[PDB]
RNA sequence: GAAGGUCACGGCGAGACGAGCCGUUAUAGGUGUCAAGUGGAAGUGCAGUGAUGUAUGCAGCUGAGGCAUCCUAACAGACCCACAGACUUGAAC
RNA sequence: GCUGGGUAGCCAAGUGCGGAGCGGAUAACUGCUGAAAGCAUCUAAGUAGUAAGCCCACCCCAAGAUGAGUGCUCUCCUAU
RNA sequence: UCGGAGAGAGGCUCGGUGAAAUAGACAUGUCUGUGAAGAUGCGGACUACCUGCACCUGGACAGAAAGACCCUAUGAAGCUU
RNA sequence: CGGUAGGGGAGCGUUCCGUGUUAGGGAGAAACGCGUGCGUGAGCCGCGUUGGACGAAGCGGAAGCGAGAAUGUCGGCUUGA
RNA sequence: GGCCAGUGAGACGAUGGGGGAUAAGCUUCAUCGUCGAGAGGGAAACAGCCCGGAUCACCAGCUAAGGCCCCUAAAUGACCG
RNA sequence: AGGGUGAAAAGAACCCCCAUCGGGGAGUGAAAUAGAACAUGAAACCGUAAGCUCUCAAGCAGUGGGAGGGGGACCAGACCC
């Protein structure tokens, strides 16, 4: 139900850290698609 | 849980799944290409090429089987005039998946279906 | 671990009902074979620790194989194959890499073989299905339906005990079915006829090797 | 980059070389006061600088325990690990020999401890007690018997377990160190070899 | 750009997502055909005042399954990674 | 909409398979040889039978077993 | 009995927007012992790489409302003779 | 020369007033943040940066005079995410 | 005798008894110890048992209670059972 | 509930990104590390950069001892992280 403390610290870096990867994952699929759209594609 | 079961469901249910499935068959018809998305486009591939073969064999028959179909007489009647001509050679597969760019507001993937 | 005699490698291919001159209707697996069951490499007491012997299967275009592997079914003298799997046996010799196994002649009908092989896949399912629970009432004002229930005791405990039985992936997994009646062996087809079912749809890969009864192996 | 890291490594170089010339360090024999008459050593308690203690300057020790006491072996065994055989002894860190134990099989016992003494281990399981007796396991695996004896005598905490390491029991009586020329162990003890 | 790995691309009897596994010139779809399901279409002929029957016709419609065939999409391509391996002893050409 | 059928998948009421050892040490018990105690006594030396109980064996997992095991094979060029 | 299958709305993944009660500090294991007599924090052992996501609720004497029971106050208020 | 309730003695700071429209101050005050000075402590004392005009002592005086706890209270900002 | 406080819930242990079931970490008195308000060492941890009363500094020394196989300071000391 | 750009609006002509918002040069001014959300600008909270440092650990997070590494444009057995 309910927290019983708060994370505070620390923690919640590391918890957001993660989340901010799959954002990195995302650009280095994006940067690839661009050399896919120089050059081709039929 | 999905074993061996092969059916696109357009995140819908049966009254509205061949109701988008008729509806894109017939704009798609139509106009030659038309921009959809991803799965709304790969499901398309059984009804398109079901109708092309449909016109293949031209009689009262599949005519009226074909014009349950589309919802619009004035279109499958551009098809057995058409399509025997310019599609006598081609043994199935009469459409195309090009692939384009998310769309803007929600991240949906995106394509292109067209006549081949 | 310690096998029975040397298996083979096959392919399930659904099931047949089989008759006899009776007219007792049998179920039956039909198990199919692709190149080889080939020898490849033998261990030893001397040099690795153990008596085995490796045993490929399945025949492939050698570009979709990786430089080690090459390397590794090239030793032998082989055709290039998925599945190298062992067979521990006490039994070493005779078993000389790039030798074929002649499942024709090596079981001989009516042996009671143990066959192996990954089972069907069926996710993450719930504690009913997974584990035979039984479900809760269904009216009379009962919320809980299908579900666990409670988990563990009270403070006592104050925790939930490991290897606590709760939904999970049921499936996909290796199981041995021993025992199974070979009931013919095509010798025009190269198919082996066993009586009733065996893991996983046809496709698979079945480690197909002779009854592993205590008579038989280490006191 | 080649240029850039050949560069940074040669200025790493010559830094290095800079410090290491500016105060200098023995080994052990030495004589009270010497040439370095930097920071006091002398009214400040010795602790070891790392230079002293490396794992390969480690002395080596060789028992046999064949006929023995399992108990009183242990204990000498623990001190000679520990590093309290050596006048220059530190709680802190680990400046003890290694051991070595042969014969681990043949290790005795007093009284009627072959049948009686269980060593218990618990899985971690609501049901999981598994108990076995000294002869029962030793039958099985005897290289535990002497190792759990001495791991029970070793400080437990972040150290005991690196210093653990050092113990190396065998079943049987030769052993693969001889590139170590691992000396005998010595024995304080007149109990320590059994009657017979 | 090593070996290899990760992405992308077509998928799956694998799968909540990752993972796993197959495929990337027989992987999915289409087409052709054949098991199988359902039950005798439409059109026309004939019979009956008519509801209807009846022949052409194990039809017609399906075909998540098997098999065949590159007709369509597997294009385009990207990212990661290498000092032959610190340090000490003892046997060995 | 309501019925009547139903391939694949998934399901059981359907189909197969399973529980096995003249292997080990024991518990109660039954003993053999045998004193202390010229006799007796299953015990103090020694030893044999002897349980769905205990341990191996069956089946699945498993070297994150930091104690990170073992085997076979492949690779070590440069702006790439 | 004794469950099974399927359709929707969620749940799950991606993009957009974006709350809450709670919160001494939290580097927050299991066993038994100890203690204000029921411990993640004290003693001895055992077990245990670091970190997400999906699911589950046994414990944190979980959250919620300065117990509404019980009793106290030379408290309050209704009602009775 | 241990010390809870608790009593007694000795002090430090806070704003404002007398001395004082003092010296000290747009060659840098109040503040704000840092000190390898001092004291038994509350606190004191020098520093050059930010800051941009106020204002030390000493001897005295007066209080809206010292905060971590009030399910305090006002404002800010977290946690759950 | 003047001025001016807190306290008026006590707890355990030894003994002398009462009540109880010569049950209770039970209850009530009488005499004394400790806690309360007392750190340190012994008792694994452990208010109330044993030792001992912490003004402060020292990387000196002697000892009380209790101990000298290892975790973990000191005898794997001695002689007789 | 919600005051304090500057002495003076001198409140930013012109150029660049550019549909806007806003931003960087220019210009004004003692100051624009005074740009209208503008004066001093503490803490919580959110980051960015550098020095060291955690993936066999067990922890009211400190403390005594201190391995190895790093300094401060000021040559210390000193001092700091």
């Amino acid at each position: 139900a309910v927290p019983k403390k708060r994370t505070s610290i620390y923690k919640k870096r590391i918890r957001k850290n993660i989340w901010k990867k799959k954002g990195y994952w995302a650009a280095l699929k994006a940067f690839s698609l661009a050399k896919s759209l120089s050059t081709g594609n039929s | 849980m999905k074993h061996g079961r092969k059916i696109h469901r357009l995140s819908r249910p049966a009254d509205q799944r061949r109701a988008l499935l008729r509806g894109l068959t017939t704009q798609l018809l139509k106009h030659g290409r038309i921009k959809t998305t991803r799965a709304k486009a790969s499901a398309m591939r059984k009804y398109v090429d079901k109708m092309i073969t449909l016109a293949k064999e031209g009689s009262l028959h599949k005519r009226r089987q074909a014009l349950g179909f589309i919802y619009e007489k004035q279109i499958v009647h551009a098809l057995f005039a058409e399509v025997p001509e310019r599609y006598g050679d081609r043994n199935g597969g009469y459409t195309r998946i090009i692939r384009t760019l998310p769309r803007r507001g929600d991240n949906a993937p995106m394509a292109y279906i067209e006549l081949v | 671990s310690v096998d029975a005699g040397i298996g083979v490698m096959g392919t399930k291919l659904g099931m047949m009902s089989f008759f006899e001159e009776d007219g007792t209707v049998v179920p039956v697996t039909v198990i199919g074979f692709k190149e080889g069951n080939i020898v490849t490499q033998v261990k030893t007491e001397s040099t690795d620790g153990y008596n085995a012997v490796q045993v490929g299967y399945e025949r492939l275009r050698d570009r979709k194989l990786t430089m080690p592997e090459r390397g590794h079914l090239n030793k032998a003298g082989v055709i290039p194959m998925r599945h190298l799997q062992e067979f521990r046996l006490v039994s070493v010799d005779d078993f000389t890499p790039s030798q074929k196994l002649l499942f024709e002649e090596l079981f001989k009908e009516g042996d009671m073989v143990d066959i192996s092989g990954t089972t069907i896949g069926k996710g993450f399912q719930g504690g009913i299905k997974r584990h035979n629970f039984k479900r809760g009432l269904m009216t009379h004002g009962s919320k809980s339906h299908r579900a666990l229930g409670s988990i563990g005791a009270g403070t006592t405990p104050g925790h939930v005990y490991k290897g606590k039985k709760m939904p999970g992936r049921m499936g996909g997994t290796k199981t041995k079915i021993r025992k199974l009646k070979i009931m013919k062996i095509d010798t025009d087809l190269r198919v082996v006829m066993i009586k009733g079912a065996v893991p996983g749809k046809p496709g698979n890969l079945l480690r197909l090797a002779p009854a592993k009864i205590v008579g038989k192996n280490i006191p | 980059t080649k240029c850039t890291e050949e560069w940074r490594q040669l200025k790493e170089a010559v830094k290095k070389e800079f410090a290491i010339p500016h105060v200098p360090l023995d080994q052990r024999w030495m004589f009270t006061l010497e040439e370095a008459t930097g920071p006091d050593i002398w009214n400040t308690t010795w602790y070891p600088k790392s230079a002293d203690h490396v794992p390969t300057d480690k002395k080596w020790y060789v028992v046999d325990a064949t006929d023995l006491i399992l108990g009183r072996m242990a204990s000498t065994i623990a001190i000679h690990i520990r590093g309290k055989n050596l006048a220059s002894y530190t709680p802190s860190v680990d400046m003890g020999a290694f051991v070595i134990v042969v014969n681990a099989d043949k290790v005795a016992v007093s009284g009627k401890k072959r049948t009686q003494k269980l060593y218990r281990r618990h899985s971690g399981r609501p049901g999981g007690l598994k108990e076995e007796t000294f002869d029962q396991l030793q039958k099985r695996i005897p290289e535990r018997i002497i190792e759990h004896a001495v791991r029970g005598m070793l400080p437990k905490g972040r150290l005991g377990r690196y210093l653990f390491n050092h113990l190396k029991v065998y079943k049987g009586a030769e052993h693969p160190h001889q590139a170590q020329q691992p000396i005998d162990l010595p024995l304080r003890d007149k109990r320590i070899r059994v009657e017979k």
